[PDB]
């Protein structure tokens, strides 16, 4: 039903996930362990129909996994999840279907789970690989995400003006340069590169520097920021990282910071990038400098939104992640082959997401030139796909984007324990 | 006739203790571990004497 | 015999006099002693009252120490809709008065006690400002004309009795809005309570079935009410019904009402005359003794009818109760006419009306019957061969255990043995041998260890599973719109078109009978040596006589209503039900046999009888009720109860609570016992009832109640922060503020102000200060101290005199702060007012605290286990010299210091920040603080209470039965 | 409910806010001025009723803004006031 | 140190652990719901009966908590004692012990009709040194012997 009965529900399973894997290997004999209480309580909340203690919990997992997959294919029956408004509103719908009832309702107490949440984003060490869950909340209801949860700011990456991607902007970053060209913006897993190419040098002196949209969001503590020449491994041209004892200080200065950051140096620094621009001040002139920023990366408060909802785009076609879906589809996708139905899926969701688009779009039908180059489970590039439709307008393609996530993470979670024989 | 059981039979005979009682004195209902620490305290205390 | 009143909390009747204020109104003139004043400062000073509502507050304890209270105020909290909620404010008074030209009716300030405006503002100082503000009041505090209807009836009604603004009037009256507010909700609670008669007309006259009607009266009654008439309005929502079966009682319950409703009507020839009858188709010689001519005697009337009435139950619900089959002998089926009782009854009764255990003996009976009678030799000695059956003379190798016989001759046998193949085929309804065989229910899943095969469901009926039986949903629709619970009764036969019952069972099994009997032996049964004739007469005529069973359709089939619209009605098979649950009775298939002959079926239905409706549906709403207690109640806590408290204690809560939503003493405990023989509480029968999810919302009236409950506790919980309480108190040497000379409305008290204290000493809690007040220690030779008193002696003692230090009239503080311990813990502090006329005679007594005084305390307590309430005194010193006028010299300035010292000596105190009041200079704001609205209608609203509309059943009529869905 | 209805609370509404302005830093300890009783009143007419006592005049307007948010922001609520008439 | 012998193990605070009785509960299991090679002799006939009857047996077994809890209470006020213990004598000549039968059979009633209370009552309280006189006496014999 609602929106927020599903989730309430993934949740639930995605906590029966989280304690089976506590209770693994510590279900001893005469013990009692409070992960084990929990966990076989949980097992009891799934079916409607029943409470005695679950002798074998596998057999009604599986029953809702099939019931699930049953559900999630008949288009006559999930449509109501497809709707525009499904993604919007927290409005019961009046549907009456066999799997809803058994399985969906609200799980989670109120208020306290709220509360609960909010204290945590300002807990110490929030999980450093979180649940779908936060995200089915950052993605679709629009809320925090732990103040220091760390990230990695290549995912964080969108398209702009200056540039049009990350990855592939390496090839370039190779090539010698003609001559002293526009500076660079690029993201690794663990760190942040900026700086400017030139096959002459360029003088000792003041340089300002525009940070880009997507990483105008990042923060960064226990930083090593150094003169390095190599993105993701490869190789770049047309920048020197030599140096001397003699050599004046370089350092650089964030809107932030009233106070000067020194680069190559042992000392570890925290910084914001929020403040819109970098001052970099070379103190010997280098024959193309690049500056990396190592350390741990974190999303400025009340600022993940930006990235969860799609707003950090601005260019089309444009470079767009998965917000990590890929990594919890594998369970579900292993289960899949297993018996055979690998084929049989892949065909129900494209008619899932091709009637999803359909009601995105006044008046009722499929774009023209919808060419899906990848199936329904590489979404980072289904996405892209979705948001270079020049027919439609931006928010819509975004909605779509979002709306589509969801559901595929729904699916994520409840098809693991599926087993159809 | 309704959810309720009966039907529009006769008129409601309302009974009035059923409020006045329980509202009048609080006593307080004391906690399972205050409860038992309590009586462990009356047991040790006992021993030690 | 639980009782549900459908007005749990009726409307009473208040005057504005008694609602309960929270203010209090002091008047001073203040002047000053300093300065010759012609005109001194009239002053009003407002303050909270000081009972408010303590049976919620008991300020005594502190609820962060006993989670109990808040359960306590839960239950409170509903209490308080009787006393507060309930009592709707009715009767303003006015008077005709003017205002200017204009005539105007004005609220009679005069008969509101204290809340008496004109009176308040007689206190100014010239005549004129009364007369104005006196004026003001008669604009302000007047009766208007209502700007809408106040209470929201949802109803739909005509215009003409429709409720409308003009009927009602806004009284602005000299109460706070916040004081009004509890009573406001009254209204709320006349709404979803009560109701046009006409709505209540609409409901019975509509879902009424075809048969019943309203009375006359009654009807012509509730329809010309007129405008300003109520009626209680009926509660109706679809209820969680499938938790009957969760307790033993509510089960009970329900299969005690569905069996007092059963009744049949039936007619039958004489038992003579059958007798006659037969007796001439046989030809019975009175000397001889034979099979048909036997029978013919144990042929009795009572027996028709106790077997119709079972086979009519047992098609109301199969979970209530089964039958005991009696004479199922080891060759029981040799003997034709107990034979073909039985396999008759087969088809009247569905599966779960039989043991699972002799339904598996009758099937063995039948085959020991076949392979005794019907088979080859060649046959018989194949399957003893392949150790299928066992030979005929080990009697003991068949008496029964586990194994289905007649599932395995059928599995065994082969493509040449016709004879065979149609009997036991025709007998498990066309399924195959191992379509028979199939397990419907495992064994390890029924309170009676036995699997459910097909085999043992498929003779009966129509030969459907036990679990899966068909439903006669004839009435369906009808019960959704009512919200009556979405099951029905067990379809005992299908209707076809224009009102013809079908006998399609009957014939089937009559065939059967045919076949096993009427056909031919291998090895005839020895009854039948010799009077093979006389038995296939017999046979015959019965065979031909069996349609007369058409009779019990009809009399079942006639009350469809009454057998569907109900709520003890179902027709799903849960087997995991306790079989020490259900009753039995004893039943003999040969009493069926004058049925055969004697019963006559009328062939049109003529009168149907009066259905149950909802009755008996009361015990769900009190269960669903019990749930939605607890979750409130653990919600407002945190927590599940039981966690913290004992669950008597939990329950006895509970109780109380339910009891006053439905008007009757009721008992949790009861509905969750081990068995119906045991009353034994369940902890786990419990605790599977709050484990299951809440599938239906409750019925709106209850639902509005306690949302109307829920909002009372807010306020209640918001009017927290007015009672007296502050997180800490000061322990000081000396203390006091005089403050002469002053023109303000405060100029003395027992207390200092926070800014004038310096704490060089904090305890941080009541242990802390226990725990100090325990070190004692030894000082000199004789003397010994303790580590809280020996910190009291750390601080500095400011001579009383330099409190009431004066220079030239004006008080001054050349002193320091005082130096202090701050102590924090909870406390009350008793706030009091003392007016200094300015006749400095007889020095005031104010009530002081000191240190002593706190040990005496914290000696009292010393063993405690939580923490004391430490009721610390505060006088405030009003400034109303006005009253007190002249230049002339009387006494000397020291004297008028000396008096004021009374304020100063406290030891233990709390900041006169603590004390919390709003001042008024200005009459106009007194006012306009002291408005609030109330719009009630001018004339009470007329509710009738003992109206009494039953449904009456008209004559005798056309009965059309429905037909069941086609195809 | 009445377009009317809506424009005579957001009269309020603004009223309030008028008021606040008002007593910013004019609210001293022994006085209740005239600015201050109005804004207090005001508070007291916003709420319900059986909204309570008001301790803290930032709960209450904090909840109705909190209640605004959550209704015009979903159409199935606030569609009603998006039609013609 | 001595102390009396552990009924069952307490968690929590008043959680009792019927570890013990589930251990067996699945050897009952074992040995009758499992089928058997020769079925005892009662089994050929009312084999579905005892089932029956022996699955509730079983399904009721937790209701022996009350035992528990009783038991438990003693241990911990009523009875304990500095002259319990734990550490078995195998020296002690059977003669000098105090004897009485019991038949496990009333057990019976006791799975199906024993009510725990979830609770343990300490309203007792231990006269935990009583019973030395006769030790002492002993003790100063030897003692004043040497």
């Amino acid at each position: 039903m609602s929106r927020q009965m599903w989730l309430d529900t993934s949740a639930l399973l995605e906590a029966i996930s989280e304690y089976v894997v506590r209770c693994n290997g510590d279900t001893f004999s005469g013990l009692t362990t409070g992960d084990f209480n929990a966990l076989s309580n949980m097992f009891t909340q799934l079916s409607v129909s029943s409470a005695g203690y679950v002798s074998d919990p596998r057999v009604p997992l599986q029953t809702m996994s099939n019931m699930f997959v049953s559900f999630i294919t008949s288009t006559d029956r999930c449509g109501y999840m497809l709707r525009k408004t499904w993604f919007n509103s927290d409005t019961k719908p009046t549907v009456s279907d066999d799997f809803i009832t058994t399985y969906i309702r609200p799980r989670l107490q109120v208020p306290m789970s709220d509360t609960v949440r909010q204290l945590n984003n300002l807990s110490l060490q929030p999980s450093a690989k979180p649940k779908l869950y936060e995200r089915q909340n950052a993605i679709m209801k629009g809320l925090d995400i732990p103040y220091s949860e760390p990230i990695e700011p290549c995912k964080l990456f969108r398209s702009v003006a200056g540039q049009t991607g990350n990855i592939p902007m390496m090839g370039i970053l190779a090539t010698p340069p003609a001559a002293q060209q526009q500076p660079f913006f690029v993201a690794e897993r663990r760190r942040i590169l900026f700086g400017i190419r030139s096959n002459a040098a360029i003088p000792a002196g003041a340089y300002q520097f525009v940070v880009p949209a997507w990483a105008s969001v990042l923060s960064v503590t226990g930083a090593y920021v150094y003169f390095t020449n190599s993105f993701f491994g490869t190789i770049i041209a047309g920048v020197t990282a030599t140096a001397t004892a003699a050599d004046a200080a370089t350092t650089f200065t964030v809107p932030t910071d009233a106070n000067n950051l020194p680069v190559q140096t042992d000392s570890r620094l925290s910084f914001s990038l929020g403040g819109g621009n970098i001052n970099l001040e070379l103190g010997v002139a280098k024959t193309g400098f690049c500056v990396a920023i190592e350390g741990e990366f974190t999303i400025l408060a009340n600022r993940s939104q930006a990235y969860y909802t799609l707003n950090s785009i601005t260019q089309t076609p444009t470079s767009i992640d998965d917000f990590d879906v890929s990594d919890f589809l594998t369970t579900f996708l292993s289960q899949l082959r297993a018996c055979g139905q690998y084929e049989i899926f892949s065909d129900a969701m494209d008619q899932l997401t091709n009637s999803l688009i359909t009601n995105y779009m006044d008046p009722p039908a499929i774009p023209a030139g919808l060419a899906f180059t990848s199936p329904w489970f590489r979404f980072s590039e289904r996405a892209r796909t979705i948001l270079a439709l020049q027919n439609v307008d931006l928010n819509i393609r975004k909605l779509i984007v979002r709306h589509l996530w969801v559901i595929t993470s729904l699916i994520a979670v409840f098809g693991r324990y599926y087993r159809p024989n | 006739m309704d959810s309720t059981g009966r039907a529009y039979d006769g008129a409601s005979e309302f009974k009035s203790v059923l409020v006045t009682e329980g509202t009048s004195h609080y006593t307080p209902v004391e906690v399972y571990n205050i409860l038992d620490e309590l009586k462990t305290i009356k047991i040790t205390s006992t021993i030690a004497e | 015999q639980s009782v549900v009143s459908r007005t749990p909390i009726p409307l009473s009747k208040i005057g504005l006099q008694d609602v309960k204020k929270l203010f209090d109104i002091n008047v001073i003139k203040c002047g000053s002693s300093l300065r010759i004043v012609d005109e001194p400062q009239v002053t009003f000073i407002v303050s909270y009252a000081k009972d408010i509502y303590d049976k919620f507050m008991c300020i005594e304890h502190d609820s962060a120490y006993e989670p109990s209270l808040t359960m306590h105020r839960v239950r409170v909290i509903y209490s308080m809709l009787n006393d507060y909620c309930a009592k709707m404010i009715s009767e303003v008074p006015y008077e005709s008065s003017f205002v200017g030209e204009l005539p105007v009716k004005s609220v009679t300030l005069n008969k509101l006690g204290d809340r008496n405006m004109d009176a308040l503002a007689e206190h100014l100082l010239f005549e004129h400002d009364v007369v104005n503000a006196q004026r003001e009041n008669r604009i302000f505090y007047q009766r208007k004309s209502a700007p809408a209807v106040p209470v929201i009836f949802g109803d739909d009604l005509e215009p003409a009795v429709r409720e409308r603004a003009n009927l009602y009037h806004r009284y602005s009256v000299p109460y706070h809005q916040i004081e009004l507010a509890l009573h406001a909700l009254a209204n709320d609670l006349l709404s979803i309570q009560y109701c046009h008669p006409t709505v209540v007309y609409n409901y019975l006259s509509s879902r009424a079935p075809n048969f019943l009607r309203l009375d006359d009266q009654v009807s012509l009654k509730l329809t010309s009410a007129g405008i300003g008439t109520l009626m209680p309005r009926p509660v109706v929502q679809l209820l969680d019904y499938d938790l009957v079966y969760m307790s033993p009682l509510a089960l009970n319950n329900l299969a005690s009402r569905l069996l007092r409703k059963i009744s049949l009507h039936l007619v039958m020839q004489m038992v003579t005359a059958v007798q006659q009858d037969l007796g001439e188709v046989v030809s019975v010689s009175s000397n001889v003794t034979n099979p048909a001519s036997a029978c013919l005697v144990r042929m009795n009337v009572q027996g028709v009818q106790t077997l119709a009435v079972f086979i009519a139950q047992s098609m109301l619900n199969p979970n209530i109760s089964y039958g005991m089959i009696s004479g199922l002998t080891l060759d029981c089926f040799s003997n034709f006419i107990y034979g073909a009782c039985l396999m008759l009854f087969q088809a009247l009764i569905p599966p779960s009306a039989l043991t699972a255990r002799q339904r598996l003996d009758i099937n063995n009976r039948f085959a020991y019957f076949l392979i005794k009678c019907h088979a080859t030799q060649a046959t018989t000695a194949r399957l003893v061969a392949n150790q299928v059956i066992y030979p005929v003379d080990a009697i003991d190798q068949w008496q029964s255990n586990g194994r289905d016989v007649l599932v395995a001759i059928y599995n065994n046998l082969l493509p040449g043995e016709l004879v065979l193949t149609n009997l036991i085929q025709t007998y498990f309804r066309g399924n195959t041998a191992q379509q028979a065989a199939e397990i419907l229910i495992p064994a390890d899943q029924t309170s009676y260890g036995a699997n459910e095969t097909r085999a043992l469901s498929a003779p009966y009926l129509f030969g459907a599973p036990i679990n899966m039986l068909a439903p006669d949903a004839r009435l369906s629709t009808y019960k959704r719109d009512l919200a009556l619970p979405d099951r029905s009764p067990i379809l005992i036969t299908t209707v076809e078109g224009q009102n013809s019952i079908s006998i399609e069972n009957l014939r089937h099994k009559t065939g059967l009978i045919r076949a096993m009997y009427l056909n031919g032996f291998v090895t005839q049964p020895p009854a039948w040596i010799r009077n093979a004739n006389s038995n296939t007469a017999l046979l015959s005529r019965f065979l031909d006589a069996t349609p007369n069973l058409l009779g019990i359709y009809e009399a079942i089939l006639a009350n469809t209503y009454a057998n569907a619209v109900n709520v003890y009605c179902d027709s799903v098979y849960r087997a995991d039900i306790p079989i020490e649950w259900k009753l039995h009775q004893s039943v003999d298939p040969q009493d069926l046999l004058f049925g055969v002959f004697g019963i006559v079926p009328q062939y049109q239905i003529l009168n149907e009888a009066v259905p149950d409706f909802f009755a008996g549906g009361e015990d769900i709403l009190i269960l669903q009720l019990i749930r939605a207690v607890y979750d409130t109640l653990s919600n407002k806590l945190g927590r599940n109860p039981a966690d913290i408290f004992h669950l008597e204690e939990v329950f006895k809560v509970i109780e109380e609570i339910v009891s006053v939503l439905v008007q009757q003493k009721i008992d949790v405990r009861k509905y969750f016992t081990e068995s119906m023989r045991s009353g034994s509480f369940s902890k786990p029968r419990w605790d599977n009832f709050l484990r299951r999810p809440v599938a239906q919302r409750l019925p709106n009236l209850y639902s509005v109640i306690m949302t109307q409950a829920d909002h009372v506790y807010n306020y209640m919980t918001q009017l927290t922060h007015i009672i007296p309480i502050t997180d800490c108190f000061y322990i000081v040497k000396n203390s006091g503020f005089v403050d002469r000379g002053s023109t303000g409305p405060v100029i003395a008290s027992s207390s200092v102000y926070e800014n004038v204290l310096k704490v060089v000493h904090t305890i941080a809690d009541f242990d802390a200060a226990n725990a100090l007040r325990l070190q004692r220690r030894r000082v000199d030779n004789t003397s010994y101290t303790d580590s809280l008193s020996d910190m009291f002696n750390g601080l500095r003692s400011i001579s009383s005199s330099e409190f009431v230090r004066s220079v030239n009239g004006r008080s001054v503080f050349t002193e320091g702060r005082i130096d202090a311990i701050k102590v924090n813990m909870r406390a009350k502090f008793d706030l009091q007012f003392i007016t200094e006329e300015g006749g400095y005679s007889k020095p005031p007594n104010v009530k002081k605290l000191m240190f002593s005084d706190f040990l005496s305390f914290l000696d009292s307590h010393k063993s405690d286990y939580r923490p004391p309430l430490l009721t610390v005194p505060i006088t405030i010193g009003l400034n109303n010299l006005g009253e007190t006028n002249s230049n002339t010299l009387r006494m000397r300035s020291e004297a008028i210091d000396e008096y004021f010292s009374s304020y100063v000596g406290a030891q233990i105190l709390v900041p006169i920040n603590v004390v919390d009041t709003r001042v008024y200079t200005e009459f106009s704001e007194l006012r306009n603080f002291f408005t609030g609205d109330v719009v009630i209608r001018d004339d009470p609203f007329d509710v009738w209470d003992g109206v009494k509309a039953t449904y009456i059943p008209i004559g005798v009529h056309g009965v059309r039965l429905d037909p069941n869905g086609d195809q």
